[PDB]
């Protein structure tokens, strides 16, 4: 089903 | 009282007046403040009453409470309902988080809150800032805050308003003389999250400042952290720094056209091409301190190619797309190293074109390279081992052959990241436990896939034996989900998850070929889960005895095989002829029986509660346990 | 008595057992109610309390084990003209004797070994090997 | 292999058939008693099939397979064989 | 008398092959001619046996009384289930 | 296939038999496994003597009876008939 | 062909081979030295298991030989409650 | 797909056996009214 488009700090992104 | 306390969190949630001055008044002094003082637990998150009459813009409820009562603004609670949720903070920091500026004003009037610190030490400021409203930030210095808070990681306001599209709150920080070198964690210093989002006013507005380059912890300078993004108008504004030098200009225009060559959103060839070749004419401009490629030595992940050295070759390789691909991601490897964060993300996207083409070998190698890569920085590959069997799965499903060292590659990285899973687990007691825990079911559940996979494709002696040896290895750690199932026990069982993508059609649990497999390899065919069930009471179980009862006779014939007890009980006492709830696992575990004098002896002692303990062997106390 | 897990003295037990399974591989006529009652020693002390003595038992038997073949290797050393003649002897009484042995200590086998170790039998002809065959390897080869 | 000697008298040969492949069945009902002298073969071959083959049930099929005639009674005329 | 009998032991395996085949053409679209039906079913079973147009016609009206067709209500030439 | 428990004394001996026949072949096989002339071997169902002719299905205990577990307390005594004093199993210790 | 398995208070169980090498420690006994190949007594000294719980192993070994693999309604094996703990550490030593 | 029993020892397949009490709660061999398990 499209592996391509099944692709895709946070704890730093936080305020 | 919780109860109205939820009424008056309901009053204020619609912004009304006379229903709360009702439902907050007729009691005693303690009961009231409590009421104004505590948070109501709504939708799993706990949050204050004023945090729901600021987030509605509902401030004239709060301002008649704060006129009426004493009521303060320094009440713990969460953060921000978009994915964070964590608690800590004050009121006035969701205030200044909802994006209103009135409420903001008026509990700054009654007691400011403006120097809060919560684990985090985020300041209404953080909030504000990450809102983007100029008046609020405004304000908020104006009553006598500090906009120099560091995080414990050293996340400034700035940092924040950089990375947001926000530019008026950035500006305006820099209007105060803030610090633009503000070093992080990471060492990224406000530019590297500016050039990341490619905001280009931003930038412009740091370097009107004078920001300043330096090299951030990943080994990265702002320029390069802009071509690493394909955000080439940032790149463009950074390599006017009025101090640039040729090095970095080339390998800056060089990463710019390496990653246009593989991102899903920044996808253009002939952007990587022409950039590739502006690189390279600025490289052989004059032919005196001429500045020559040092070019790594070749990758078997990236076909065998060796950069392009020359304009003539790469002048060759316009028109191949292929080969522009593999030379972005060679360039992309030299300049960001084989130990960066963002280096393996391109080599994976390029591997998930080439399998979307039915091009299954090539794909094989750029995820094996990009596995490789992430293991030895010591990442999280959870996702990528489900890739590997995603694409295992796709082949075998379309009658295609794996290679087996392939198969054995990837069980080894999968069998070491478990190794390091465990150690995640061991090592964090609460902090992000949970999130080890999934990531560790699910690395054991990838490795059912893969050894699933193996199973199915033919290998040679040798192949098949390393790869039994990684089987063996994983099994000599026992690993174990929540529910104490071990490796042995989730491919025996039915309710263990297969991916929704490709693994349906090859990996369908349980499966004979896998408990053999494991059983040969030395699974603890006796151990036991969290609620005592062995892996034959799992069996016994299943409740599609017919459908494929070629699967279930050979399982349940290679666990006694393998000296599983077909009479041993679980924590509630229950035999799998009990357990078997169905006729055809009864009569198949019936004909598989061996009838024990010992067995029934011990059943007779457990059914009759005789008092066995220091009477017997201890070696004999563990059957009268499980018998 | 009964085979009720007691606290048992390991030097007389292993000095009858010592002598019986010195008897049972020198192949001499032990007494058979003796060898059961040795079966019930081995059981006796792979469950005595408070800690069993399996693994006291198995190196105890390792030990008896590796002098004896010592012995017999300095036997076929010192008879140096039928060094043949004496070691198809000795592999023929030690054969039947580590089967006799794996036999007899079968509650280890079944109940400490594999619960790693390696069985009696196969304690003793590893033994036979690495202090039999092993040491004087090239004596028997060019004979 | 059997704890006990057994000697079964018979120099066994059987063909054991999957169901639902072959087309030989019993359509027939065909109640046929199995001779004395050769019982001992078939309670113990299902013995042996049960052990090792688990969960299958045979389905002997008697007059497709053949035999030996001792002639004990006739005075044992030559050598005599047809179907069992 | 054998041998007759696998020549009809075949005309029930094939009317299971037709009903199967029949069932599976309609799963996919859910509605089909009458005639466009036949030629499908045709061209499914044309490996083995090649079936006769009055075999499918008895088929269609077995798989009526089992409910896993049925003629449409606005026009009988297309086929619903139920 | 009837089972017994032939005791005698402190010996006790566990045999199968068929359900129709005779005590004659059980005297010989008593005879052949406890070595000694066959003619003083004389059986007892709960002290009482049995025909030794008539078949010991029907002599007060069958197969339904008589099972792979307790079978029958069949007594066996030998003319010097001895007095039947047949040694009973040890109690069972005291159990808390 | 017939054991005979010596109690520790005395009594004496005579049981066939076949039936008592279905326990490994019967079968380890009855092997090696002092085999005492008199076809018909085959004498086990068992001097730690009273009467009682040998004779329960030996009607043990009688209903696992009849049941080995039939009788798919296999009767259950009466353990009396003051027997059991006790024939369990004897089926343990004797490795049933 | 699953296999669906019944109580007068009458095993079929389960989209089978729910077509057929769709139709008729009778077993399609004998006439006894249809239940699962
Ligand atoms: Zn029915």
């Amino acid at each position: 089903k499209k592996h391509s488009l099944d692709l895709l700090k946070l704890r730093h992104l936080s305020p | 009282m919780e109860g109205l306390a939820g009424y008056v969190y309901k009053a204020a949630s619609e912004g009304k007046v006379l229903t709360l001055a009702a439902l907050l008044l007729n009691r005693s002094e303690s009961d009231i403040r409590y009421l104004l003082g505590y948070v109501s637990q709504q939708g799993g998150q706990r949050s204050t009453p004023l945090i729901i009459a600021a987030r509605n813009g509902h401030a004239k409820v709060v301002r008649l409470l704060l006129e009426h009562y004493r009521v303060q603004t320094q009440q713990t609670g969460t953060v921000r309902f978009d994915g964070y949720v964590i608690d800590g903070a004050t009121a006035l920091w969701c205030a200044a988080g909802a994006g209103h500026f009135e409420v903001v004003k008026l509990l700054v009037s009654h007691g400011a809150n403006v120097n809060h610190t919560t684990v985090t030490n985020s300041t209404p400021l953080r909030a504000a800032c990450f809102d983007g409203r100029l008046d609020i930030v405004k304000y908020l210095v104006e009553n006598n805050a500090n906009i120099s808070i560091a995080n414990k990681y050293d996340n400034t306001c700035l940092m924040i308003a950089a990375y947001k599209g926000h530019t008026d709150v950035v500006r305006y920080l820099l209007e105060q003389r803030a610090d633009p070198n503000a070093k992080a964690h990471c060492g990224a210093t406000a530019l590297h999250f500016a050039a990341e989002a490619g905001h280009i006013d931003i930038v412009k507005e740091l370097i009107k400042w004078r920001a300043a380059i330096v090299v951030n912890g990943h080994g990265m300078t702002p320029l390069k952290v802009a071509a690493e993004s394909c955000k080439a108008d940032v790149v463009e504004l950074l390599l006017s720094h009025a101090d640039c030098d040729r090095r970095s200009r080339i390998e800056a225009l060089e990463l710019l056209g390496a990653s246009f060559a593989n991102d899903r959103e920044n996808y253009d060839i002939i952007k990587t091409y022409h950039y590739l070749y502006l690189a390279m004419l600025e490289r052989f401009q004059d032919g005196d301190n001429i500045l020559e490629k040092e070019v790594l030595p070749p990758i078997h992940a990236y076909g065998n190619r060796t950069e392009c050295r020359n304009p003539q070759e790469l002048e060759s390789i316009r028109q191949d797309r292929d080969a522009l691909h593999m030379e972005g991601l060679i360039v992309r490897e030299r300049i960001l190293g084989a130990d960066n964060i963002d280096v393996s993300h391109p080599i994976i996207y390029r591997g998930a074109v080439y399998a979307d083409n039915m091009e299954f070998e090539q794909c094989i190698k750029l995820w094996l390279h990009a596995l490789h890569l992430r293991q030895k920085g010591n990442r999280n590959t959870h996702k990528d081992l489900l890739r590997f069997a995603q694409v295992f799965s796709q082949m075998i499903h379309l009658n295609e052959t794996v290679k087996a060292p392939d198969i054995e590659c990837v069980l080894r990285c999968s069998v070491l990241e478990i190794e390091q899973s465990m150690n995640r687990v061991k090592n964090i007691s609460d902090a992000d436990v949970h999130n080890a825990m999934d990531n560790y079911e699910c690395n054991l559940y990838t490795f059912l896939y893969l050894v699933c996979i193996s199973t199915k494709t033919q290998c040679s002696e040798e192949d098949q034996c390393k790869i039994n040896k990684q089987i063996y290895n994983l099994i000599h750690l026992d690993p174990r989900t929540r529910e104490g199932f071990t490796l042995l026990h989730l491919a025996v069982n039915s309710n263990t998850p297969v991916d929704d993508f490709h693994t349906n059609d090859v990996c369908s649990f349980p499966n004979a070929l896998v408990t053999k497999l494991l059983l040969d390899c030395g699974a603890e065919v006796n151990a036991v889960d969290n609620e005592g069930n062995s892996a034959l009471h799992i069996i016994v179980q299943y409740n599609r005895p017919i459908s494929d009862f070629l699967t279930l006779h050979s399982i349940i014939i290679s666990l006694v095989e393998a000296g599983a007890h077909t009479d041993m009980t679980n924590k509630q006492n229950k035999t799998p002829l009990d357990k078997s709830t169905t006729g055809v696992s009864e009569i198949l575990l019936k004909t598989q029986m061996k009838m024990s004098l010992k067995c029934l002896a011990a059943r007779a002692v457990r059914a009759n509660d005789i008092n066995y303990q220091d009477q017997i062997p201890r070696t004999l106390e563990e059957f009268v346990g499980f018998h | 008595t009964s085979l009720k897990p007691r606290v048992v003295d390991f030097d007389e037990t292993w000095n009858k057992l010592l002598t019986t399974i010195k008897a049972v591989v020198m192949l001499e006529y032990v007494e058979r109610a003796t060898w059961n009652d040795r079966f019930s020693d081995i059981y006796a002390l792979c469950v005595a309390y408070p800690e069993p003595l399996g693994e006291r038992l198995y190196t105890e038997t390792k030990i008896f084990l590796e002098n004896h073949v010592r012995h017999l290797h300095k036997r076929v050393l010192e008879s140096e003209e039928q060094v043949l003649v004496m070691y198809h002897r000795y592999w023929e009484e030690y054969s039947k004797g580590a089967d006799y042995m794996d036999c007899l200590y079968r509650y280890l086998n079944t109940q400490f070994i594999k619960k790693p170790l390696m069985e009696i039998g196969e304690l003793a002809l590893d033994m036979w090997r690495k202090l039999m065959v092993e040491p004087l390897q090239a004596i028997l080869i060019r004979m | 292999n059997q704890d006990t000697v057994i000697d079964l008298g018979i120099s066994f040969q059987i063909y054991v058939l999957q169901a639902g492949a072959w087309p030989l069945t019993q359509a027939p009902s065909s109640t046929f008693a199995i001779p004395q002298e050769l019982e001992k073969s078939v309670q113990m071959f299902e013995l042996f099939y049960s052990q090792h083959f688990s969960g299958r049930k045979l389905t002997w099929l008697h007059y497709l397979c053949t035999g030996e005639v001792k002639m004990n009674y006739l005075g044992k005329p030559y050598v005599a064989m047809v179907t069992t | 008398q054998e041998m007759e009998q696998t020549r009809s032991a075949v005309d029930e395996d094939r009317k299971m092959y037709l009903q199967a085949a029949i069932v599976r053409i309609m799963k996919a679209r859910k509605v089909l001619r009458h005639n466009a039906l036949i030629q499908e079913v045709i061209s499914q079973s044309r490996a083995r046996f090649n079936p006769s147009i009055s075999m499918i016609k008895k088929c269609i009206e077995v798989l009526i009384d089992k409910q896993y067709i049925e003629r449409s209500q606005a026009s009988a030439d297309e086929y619903s289930y139920v | 296939d009837v089972f017994l428990m032939i005791r005698r004394h402190k010996t006790t001996i566990f045999t199968d038999a068929k359900e129709s026949s005779t005590v004659f072949e059980l005297k010989r096989i008593v005879e052949g496994i406890l070595k000694r002339p066959p003619d003083e071997q004389r059986l007892y169902k709960d002290d009482q003597l049995l025909d030794d002719g008539k078949t010991l299905g029907e002599c007060g205990f069958t197969s339904q009876t008589a099972r792979p577990q307790a079978p029958a307390t069949v007594g066996l005594a030998f003319r010097a008939f001895e007095a039947l004093c047949i040694e009973p199993f040890s109690s069972p210790p005291e159990l808390p | 062909m017939y054991v005979k398995l010596i109690s520790s208070d005395g009594h004496e169980f005579i049981v066939k081979r076949e039936h008592a090498l279905t326990s490994g420690t019967i079968k380890a006994m009855l092997s090696g030295p002092g085999q005492f190949a008199e076809n018909e007594t085959n004498e086990v000294n068992f001097r730690e298991i009273p009467s009682h719980v040998l004779s329960k192993v030996c009607m043990y070994f009688t209903y696992k030989v009849r049941y080995t693999n039939s009788s798919t309604e296999i009767p259950e094996f009466p353990i009396a409650p003051e027997i059991a703990l006790e024939l369990l550490m004897a089926a343990n030593f004797l490795d049933c | 797909c699953t296999v669906a029993w019944g109580v007068c020892n009458h095993a079929f397949h389960f989209h089978c056996i729910s077509r057929w009490l769709k139709t008729r709660q009778v077993c399609p061999l004998d006439n006894r009214e249809w239940e699962f398990q």
